């Protein structure tokens, strides 16, 4: 006989675990596994003695955050309506799908227990808690301090971190590069909201003041600034009020 | 008694979300008493089955954490929890698991340790270190897991095949960077009553200049974590810009007040003469010399 | 004694404190435009 | 004799070094 | 340093050894002693050695287990020619440092050549130590001489390129 066999007299707990572990990982209620307040705790049940409850309080840290990210990307797919943080988002589902593929894959091989399990989703820890600070404050920040402090983690030592920091910030700043991309080439403003260091002013009636740059909203990976301003300003002078369309 | 599993409420990014510091208070399935059993296998199973959970930092029903442990201290997590053995295993049970038991305290130091150095308070070269210590981890548990597995199916499995294999393959890493860890944390609690970490390499690898396993080791890891520091002075050299704004680099440049911004671009010999600076403390005996 | 050299070992002396009062009347009128404001 | 000097020589090496301290500590205080 | 990380490989050979003799399920006392009797040799000769570890420096400890590698016995001479290559690779190390850079690692006195910084002139800075010479050096005389005229070559011309 094994070892395993000969303690199975005196050692009494709940193969079973592993059967509804998948769908509490994935972030849905499970016939031994209950979530509570609105997705923000779990309760490990009965009959799940000392050591294996807490070997699952490490394991279940990946479900209820992951349940917390997909409710922020289900919440706010389209309603936010900056571009920054709708690409932030965009960015997050897409981690997100990577995600839940990992955990079919690792359900997909029959696990043995619950130790291959958590050793193979570990890598995970760093990319999910990263997910959920950053989201965390999707709302106090605005569309350019967010884009700033994202920008911040790009230079973390850690290449965990610093890869899925550069990685995000890639499609977080796509948006800022097309409306300076809009005010060069043709010279015209996009952005509805303040999140760009050039502006207008309805209420001056000429037209050297109408245009006003912001000197503290200037990025710093951004670079002749002061010769963007330029252009944008001499395009719109020249395509509205000389009337020049054709050059 | 219900259980819950909660969320917790330079930022740390790696911090534990969800609540960790909670301890039972008495056993949720009472197993039986250790004293009742005689038999010697079913000793040693039962304290296999306990072991396994222990290795990773867990309380068993046979192995609890000593009352001077204070989750709350962030010393005493750095320094992982100490363990005690219920006084009716016996003997040579009990002191061979007395030698393991050291393996769990190590692993739940360096967990805790992650989860505190692991910001950007603390530079670059202490981040790519926490790199190093979690790709460590990853590696232990591949060792654990296997010993999980010839438990489960090989008969001929025993006590001293456990103490023997995590001997020989896991000891000498694990103790190199518990050991780092903890001197990192006694001369960092020190300064407050980041490039350092060299120094307690250095310091560190005299001692195993002869070993060969050790030093190839220590060797590894100073080359891996010194790159970010070679990638400051590379660009420093070539390019003259610095880049990386933890205040790491030896070289400080210091930013002209506003208040002060027209009076230094007119005497620009002073902005280029007194506000770039060579940080000594974080220098290393290399460039320990006036004319480099 | 001390050996006697063709190179004037006084004048050189003297021009080093010299140049180490310009810097340090430099530095003092520097700092006094800072303070001011 | 030339002690003197030498010895005025490092009284005013401390004194620049005094007044450089001091711009430093003005500049980390305004910033 | 090296010598204790030789001893830790033979005792972990020896704890495999062990479990190796108890796994088959030993019928008496006679088979377990008669398993294990191979290593009388290797342990007494390793419990001898480490016994000076302390009174003996480091260069006499060198020199007192090289002696051994004369042993007639195959066991005894194979178990301390095995230590010796490497208790005896860092002294080859000290060696490398001083031919190819030009420099001294020792800051114990175990090797024959040493400095000395109350000296006011290069040439006689270093010198040599002939009752250090090791046996199993060769051409030491134009170690030293090559040793010398690097750190020369290196920094007083500082002629860094070639």
């Amino acid at each position: 006989l094994t070892l395993s066999q000969l303690i199975e007299p005196y050692y009494d707990t709940l193969q079973t675990i592993l059967t509804y572990l998948p769908y509490t990982m994935l972030g849905s209620d499970s016939k031994i596994f209950t979530f509570s307040n609105n997705y923000t705790r779990l309760e490990i049940p009965k009959d799940i003695n000392n050591s294996f409850s807490s070997l699952l309080r490490e394991v279940f840290e990946f479900a209820i955050l992951y349940k917390q990210l997909a409710i922020v990307v289900d919440r706010y797919k389209g309603t936010l309506v900056s571009a920054i943080k709708t690409a932030y988002i965009a960015i997050l589902e897409a981690q997100l799908n990577k995600y839940v593929n990992d955990i079919n894959n690792i359900f997909n091989n029959k696990p043995n227990s619950i130790l291959v399990v958590y050793n193979s989703i570990f890598p995970w820890i760093s990319i999910l808690r990263f997910l959920y600070r950053v989201s965390n404050r999707l709302n106090r920040l605005d569309g350019y301090e967010f884009l700033t402090f994202i920008y911040s983690f790009t230079n973390h030592g850690d290449p965990k971190i610093r890869g899925i920091a550069v990685t995000a910030f890639t499609e977080v700043v796509k948006p800022y590069y097309n409306i300076v991309e809009h005010w060069i080439v043709k010279g015209e403003l996009i952005d509805n909201n303040n999140e760009f260091f050039i502006i207008f002013d309805q209420e001056q009636n000429e037209f050297n003041s109408i245009i006003k740059l912001l000197p503290k909203k200037i990025p710093a990976f951004i670079k002749s600034s002061d010769k963007i301003f330029q252009i944008g300003k001499t395009l719109i002078f020249l395509n509205k009020y000389c009337r020049e369309l054709k050059w | 008694s219900p259980d819950y599993v909660s969320l917790r409420e330079n930022l740390d990014i790696m911090s534990s979300c969800i609540v960790d510091s909670v301890i039972y208070k008495s056993q949720k399935i009472a197993g039986p008493l250790l004293s009742q059993i005689s038999n010697l296998n079913i000793q040693q199973a039962l304290i296999i089955r306990e072991l396994l959970f222990t290795l990773l930092g867990h309380e068993g029903h046979y192995i609890q954490y000593s009352k001077r442990y204070d989750p709350t201290s962030q010393i005493s997590r750095i320094e992982g929890p100490d363990y005690k053995i219920a006084k009716n295993l016996d003997i040579s049970l009990k002191v061979i698991t007395k030698k393991l038991v050291k393996f769990g305290k190590f692993y739940s130091g360096l967990k805790s340790f992650i989860q505190v150095f692991d910001n950007n308070k603390f530079g670059k070269i202490v981040q790519k270190f926490c790199s190093e210590v979690r790709k460590f981890l990853s590696s232990y548990q591949q060792v654990l897991i296997n010993v999980e597995h010839e438990f489960k199916f090989n008969k001929n499995f025993n006590l001293n095949m456990l103490d023997s294999l995590l001997h020989q393959e896991i000891s000498n890493e694990m103790t190199h960077l518990y050991q780092i860890g903890i001197e990192i944390s006694r001369i960092t609690e020190e300064r407050q009553k980041g490039g350092l970490l060299l120094q307690v390499i250095q310091e560190r690898m005299v001692y195993y200049k002869g070993d060969p396993t050790s030093l190839d080791f220590l060797t590894q890891l100073f080359d891996i974590v010194s790159s970010d520091y070679i990638g400051m002075l590379n660009q420093w050299l070539l390019e003259g810009v610095i880049n990386d704004p933890f205040d790491e680099f030896m070289i400080r440049e210091k930013r002209v007040p506003d208040s002060f911004m027209e009076i230094f671009q007119s005497k620009s010999e002073y902005y280029w003469n007194e506000l770039f600076l060579i940080k000594i403390d974080g220098l290393l005996n290399q460039f320990q010399n006036s004319t480099i | 004694n001390i050996a006697t050299t063709t190179k004037s070992r006084e004048e050189e002396l003297n021009k080093r404190i010299v140049n180490y009062k310009i810097q340090l009347k430099l530095m003092k009128n520097f700092l006094q435009e800072l303070i001011d404001r």
